[PDB]
RNA sequence: AUCAGACGAAAAGGUGUUAGUUCA
RNA sequence: UCGUCGCAAUGGUAAUUCAACUUAGUACGAGAGGAACCGUUGAUUCAGAUCAUUGGUAUUUGCGCGGAGCUAUCAUCUGCUGGAUAACGGCUGAACGCCUCUAAGCCAGAAUCCGUGCCAGAAAGCGACGAGG
RNA sequence: AUGUGGAACGGGGUAUUGAGAUUCUUUGUUCCCAAGAUUUG
């Protein structure tokens, strides 16, 4: 319901901000770039369903 | 308008709101002052002023539309400075009162004001004759007690803001609009707007 | 479950717990029969079986029987149981001055140990 | 809403059925981590239930 | 509340300046011991335990910049429990922080200062 | 006692502040000083307004308990080289300036009036008499050399002080590159420099000094943190006291001089707060270790009106002057 | 062996192993 | 031999902080509750302190006041910050074709630890530097 | 340690005091003075 400004922000309104195919030889480090995308997108305090929207990787594959 | 200040609504009490400039205090919330901006403050300037510097020194404003009569206790620097910032035509004055909350006081609508009971006569005249409003001494806080504008703020129980006793403290009632607090009851708020024609 | 709350019992007193002896063993019999009433308010049985357990080790002889009779009270316990602000506003832009110059220029406010301000 | 209002939001993260399913398959490695892992009293329920 | 407490002369028997038919309101306790100018606080009616937000203030009070101003006596406006103005009108001057303490208690004082 | 941090105590021996921790520097930033030798002039309080966002006392005037220090400028004699080496920071070879004061020769003799004075003498000699020495000097030190420091000593006679052995310290040049700080040095030989070059009154300066002795309670060198100047007035400055508001002209030393210190007539550094150490006492104004961002470093310092009454003794006025007028014609 | 080894908490747990036996 | 101006082997460590008004009746939450959030104002306790100004001062033995200065937050300052990690959470990925925080590894992440800062310095720790035949 | 030398006075200022007195400073006076022993190098 509050659309997370994108440098993360607004996160549920979240007032503090934080920091898609992504092309890369290094499928280990997109990979953890995915994860971090992921672990940026962490809800707090928040019900599951409440917090069903988040930022998942859709697929992983040669580009 | 009723709105609150921040988590405050005592919206006459922070304003003193008259058709010609809001008379608000400093130290209030941004955004409650940008929404009195919103509300009335075009029309009538809402510029924070906090006379001497009080928060809540728009219960004690003396100053209406006509004139800025507010009490002599208001900060001189800043009363130089509110009679550059606001436009000439409001006859700002220092009311040398012993009851420096003349503006709770005084309920200085802007058709006729409303002093206190107890409020100095020659007071009451001075203030009277910047505000253009003919002064009635008559809680003794008659402004803080009672909203008073032109266009028409009812009167206390003895009331805006929730039943609060303090119609004026909670609701600034000014001619061009007879704001109020976010806590004014809805029954109160609609009996208010009906007073002032709205 | 019973069994869940059995041993967050017997942990909470675990952490919190011859006259040496049985006042120690008459302690934690008192400690674990608190604490299952605790848990059971928010039982006569069990508070009736402590008390008798206190009052024998009040009188008790050895450290083993005073060890006896509190594991025997901890298994009946266990068998019942189971049972913004960096903005900044300038006030001289809200200003009706005819000068945009002055209105942004301070003036003299003390001068000499007169106030300037007061007397001009 | 009101009564199950979170049982009636869940019938009206998608990536959790996915997460499940790695603990899942992370779930024995786990338990000979923890059991191997556990001291005390607690080192001895975990056995005596298993 | 409103308002943040700042340190000042901890006047306010805290005179009731509030019209609650109550002249005097001997400060019984300090709310959340003494309570700076304009500050809340249990008073018990003194002469004529409720909160008293401290209007004027004997002992003299360090201003924003550093001056200090004493006032006659340390007369606590009294306030009721739930932080209005205990009495119908407050007397004398009233201190900022009270106005901050409590908007009606300075809107109920004759005198703001 | 409690805090062990400063547990043992026990007096510092050097009564000049010492910079235990010198901030660091790279080539982008530009060569400069980043320490100071200052005089406890005073630190009476003087009114000034306080613009900062969300203040209680926004736009309000406050009385500030600010301090001013006596700053004459500092004249670097000299430089040292640092080659960085595993056992930690050597002196690779120190390079005077050729020619020195009576003062900073006369630190060095206990006594001075002695026999003969031959403080660098022979080595004011060697340095006209070979200068290729000293571009050897120079040289090895931008070769073999990572910190560059320089020797800096102190005009005790612009200040009112009896003392007349110029206090010396090695204040550190940073930025830039070991050849440029060494440049700006050899072309600085026997020059001066003022603070208000060194520090621009909006940087916030954690000054250090050594407290006093109480007669081990006291004398101990303490580091000050979180100390923004407020005005950097100079000597020549008549107006220094004299802010907009109180434009009327009045000098940083107040009626009746300085408490135990006398009249200041050099430049100052006015900063709010107290520091360790008497009045006249040598504290090494510094740049901050870390770049603080607080709101206070942040906000600008608009100083409503500086006090000037009387220094030891008692005064009800800010100048002799506007009281002459004030009361009436005296006896004389 | 991140509590090596060299000199009862010991029952067990070992998605800790090395060799072998049985059925396969 | 006397000094100058420095490096640091080695220890010790501090600020604990919250509390109350905005930031808030803020997103989210039917709503209540309440984030994120942002400054300010202060304060609990403890540490080093200046002694300017003020209170006290106190043989100025000057004239109760009381200079010159001392003590006293009773005038005032005043107490740091970047990595590595615990649990836990992940990426990579075998063992166990996949899978699997883990096994080789990595990252995030505690009020934890380490350094940084501060206090000292090793009377026998050193370097540069000026001045016995 | 032969000098804008240091120091003491004649003082004065600063304030104290509340018409009077006192005490950091002084282009004044004088004392002091290349001020002697000891210690090592």
């Amino acid at each position: 319901h509050f659309p997370i400004n994108i440098e993360i922000r607004n996160f549920l309104g979240e007032r503090i901000t934080r920091v898609i195919i992504l092309e890369g030889n290094s499928l280990e480090n997109v990979s953890q770039s995915a994860a971090n995308i992921k672990q940026i997108c962490n809800v707090r305090n928040k019900d599951i369903r409440k917090f069903l929207d988040g930022i998942y990787v859709s697929e992983r594959g040669n580009i | 308008l009723r709105a609150q200040f921040e988590n405050s609504n005592e919206i006459g009490v922070f304003s003193n709101l008259t058709n010609s400039y809001a008379l608000v205090a400093l130290g209030g919330s941004e955004n409650f002052y940008s929404v009195f901006e919103a509300e009335l403050g075009d029309v009538v300037p809402v510029v924070h002023t906090t006379i001497g510097g009080t928060r809540i020194i728009g219960r004690l404003t003396c100053g209406n539309r006509k004139g800025l009569l507010v009490p002599s206790s208001t900060t001189d620097n800043e009363l130089q400075h509110l009679r550059n910032s606001l436009p000439d035509p409001v006859k700002i004055q220092r009311v040398d009162e012993r009851l420096s909350a003349l503006g709770n006081i005084v309920a200085c609508n802007d058709y006729v004001a409303l002093v206190h009971p107890d409020i100095e006569r020659e007071t009451e005249e001075i203030i009277a004759d910047v505000l253009d409003v003919e002064v009635f001494r008559q809680n003794v806080l008659t402004g803080s007690y009672c909203a008073l504008s032109n266009q028409g703020a009812l009167v206390h129980p003895r009331t805006i803001n929730r039943g609060s006793d303090v119609i004026g403290a909670g609701l600034v009632v000014n001619d061009w609009c007879a704001f109020a607090g976010l806590d004014t009851t809805a029954t109160e708020l609609a009996v208010c707007e009906s007073i002032f024609k709205l | 479950d019973v069994n869940t709350f059995l041993d967050v019992v017997l942990s909470r007193t675990q952490r919190k717990t011859i006259s040496r002896i049985r006042g120690f063993y008459g302690r934690k019999v008192k400690f674990t029969q608190d604490t299952i009433t605790e848990k059971l308010d928010s039982k006569h049985l069990v508070e009736n079986v402590a008390r008798d357990y206190i009052r024998l080790l009040k009188y008790g002889d050895s450290l083993y029987r005073c060890k006896q009779l509190k594991r025997a009270a901890l298994g009946r316990m266990a068998t019942i149981i189971k049972r913004a602000g960096v903005y900044n506003v300038e006030l001289r832009d809200k200003y009706i001055l005819q000068d945009p110059s002055w209105k942004y220029d301070r003036m003299p406010e003390l001068l000499d140990g007169k106030n300037v301000a007061d007397f001009v | 809403p009101q009564n199950e209002y979170i049982e009636e939001s869940i019938r009206k993260r998608f990536d959790h059925e996915e997460r499940k399913r790695k603990k899942a398959a992370r779930e024995a490695h786990d338990a000979s981590l923890y059991a191997q892992k556990t001291r005390g009293i607690k080192a001895k329920l975990y056995q005596e239930k298993r | 509340a409103s308002g943040t407490k700042y340190r000042m002369t901890l006047g306010l028997i805290m005179n009731c300046a509030d019209n609650s038919g109550a002249k005097n309101l001997y400060i019984v306790s300090v709310f959340g011991p003494a309570a700076s100018c304009g500050d809340m606080v249990l008073a018990t009616v003194k002469k004529g335990i409720m909160p008293a937000i401290v209007v004027r203030q004997r002992k003299a009070w360090r201003r924003k910049d550093g001056v200090y101003l004493y006032f006659e006596d340390n007369a606590g406006v009294i306030v009721n429990p739930k932080g209005e103005m205990k009495g119908s009108a407050i007397t004398g001057p009233v201190a900022k922080e009270c106005a901050d303490l409590w908007p009606r208690i300075a809107s109920n004082a004759g005198t703001v200062v | 006692h409690g805090s062990l941090g400063f547990l043992p105590r026990k007096r510092a021996s050097r009564q000049r502040g010492k910079v235990k921790a010198f901030p660091k520097d790279d080539a982008s930033k530009p060569v400069h000083l980043t320490a100071f030798l200052g005089y406890k002039a005073g630190m009476t309080h003087i009114v000034r307004d306080l613009d900062r966002p969300g203040s209680k006392m926004h736009k309000r005037e406050i009385l500030e308990a600010v301090t001013v220090i006596e700053t004459p400028p500092m004249v670097v004699v000299g430089v040292v080289g640092y080659v960085e080496t595993p056992r930690g920071l050597r002196s690779l070879t120190t390079v005077w300036a050729e020619h020195l004061s009576e003062e900073v020769k006369r630190r060095f003799y206990k006594n001075w009036f002695k026999s003969k004075k031959k403080a660098f003498t022979k080595y004011a000699k060697k340095y006209a008499e070979s200068t290729q020495s000293i571009n050897r000097e120079l040289e090895r030190i931008k070769k073999y050399c990572s910190v560059v420091r320089v020797l800096a000593h102190t005009q005790i006679r612009k200040t009112p002080l009896a003392q007349k052995k110029a206090h010396l310290m090695e204040i550190q040049v940073n930025g830039g590159s070991v050849a440029d700080k060494v440049e700006w040095a050899r072309e600085h030989f026997e020059k001066t420099v003022d603070i208000k070059s060194t520090f621009e009154q909006n940087e916030m300066i954690d000054v250090i000094g050594v407290t006093r002795g109480k007669g081990n309670a006291g004398y101990m060198h303490r580091t000050q943190l979180n100390s923004k100047i407020y005005r950097i007035g100079a000597g020549d400055d008549a107006k220094n006291a004299s802010t907009d508001f109180d434009a009327t002209e009045k000098r940083i030393t107040p009626m009746g001089g300085f408490v135990r210190y006398g009249v200041v007539e050099n430049d100052f550094v006015m900063l709010n707060g107290a520091t360790p150490g008497p009045v006249k006492r040598v504290l090494t104004l510094r740049k901050s270790l870390l770049t603080h961002t607080s709101r206070k470093a942040l906000e600008p310092v608009s100083l409503k009106w500086i006090d000037t009454a009387s220094k030891f003794g008692h005064g009800r006025f800010q100048t002799p002057a506007e009281a002459k007028q004030f009361l009436g014609t005296l006896k004389k």
